[PDB]
């Protein structure tokens, strides 16, 4: 059985480094993504990483939020750089072959549980 | 002279066999038609 797990704090005032290790099959071959869900929002995507080792990022979090995959350990990691109160949110590792996606949640089979992440000025 | 008589198994397997194919059928195809991502 697959399973995503997460890592990574859960306040901050500010930096932080939030990694998923993916357990139970292989993803070499897929996209794997960061997803974000504030309270009362709909789940929107952050960041992919493709096995060409092509970075796809969002609009909102251009230039700050930072996708890396290590494909020995299976793992995918997001470094968060600049961040800001509507940054708080549950920060959610999935994988995915990318169909009618890269940005859609529907394209994405296998999902984490999620990281809560909040902001305090 | 007596006969053999026609074999149970014979008698229940015509109903088990075809039955329990097209019951591993239905499952298949229901299982794996409906599987794709959509728009
Ligand atoms: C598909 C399996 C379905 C199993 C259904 C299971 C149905 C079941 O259990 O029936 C008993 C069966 C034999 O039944 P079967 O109809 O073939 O044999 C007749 C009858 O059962 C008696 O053996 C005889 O009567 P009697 O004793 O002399 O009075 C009769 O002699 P005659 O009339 O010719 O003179 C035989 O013709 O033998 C097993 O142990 C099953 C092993 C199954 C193992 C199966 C492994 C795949
Ligand atoms: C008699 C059958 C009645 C119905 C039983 C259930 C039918 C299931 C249909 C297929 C379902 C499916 O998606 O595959 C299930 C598994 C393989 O799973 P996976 O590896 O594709 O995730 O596939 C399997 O492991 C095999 C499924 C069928 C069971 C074995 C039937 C053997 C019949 C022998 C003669 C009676
Ligand atoms: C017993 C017959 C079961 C048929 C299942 C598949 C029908 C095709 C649906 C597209």
């Amino acid at each position: 059985q697959v399973q995503l797990q997460e890592s990574g704090g859960g306040l901050v005032q500010g930096s932080l480094r939030v990694s998923c290790a993916a357990s139970g099959r292989t993803f070499t071959t897929y996209i794997m993504a960061w997803f974000r869900q504030a309270p009362g929002k709909e789940r929107e995507f952050l960041a992919a990483m493709d096995q060409g080792r092509i970075q796809y990022y969002g609009d909102s979090v251009r230039g700050r939020f930072t996708i890396s995959r290590d494909y020995a350990k299976n793992s995918v990691d997001l470094q968060l750089d600049g961040l800001r109160p509507e940054d708080t949110a549950v920060y959610y590792c999935a994988a995915g072959a990318g169909f009618w996606g890269l940005r859609t949640a529907s394209s994405y089979h296998y999902w984490g549980q999620g990281t809560q992440v909040t902001v305090s000025s | 002279k007596t006969f053999n008589s026609v074999s149970k198994i014979d008698r229940l397997s015509r109903i088990a066999f075809p039955l329990l194919f097209g019951i591993f059928n239905l499952v298949y195809w229901a299982t794996y038609l409906n599987r794709e991502p959509q728009l």
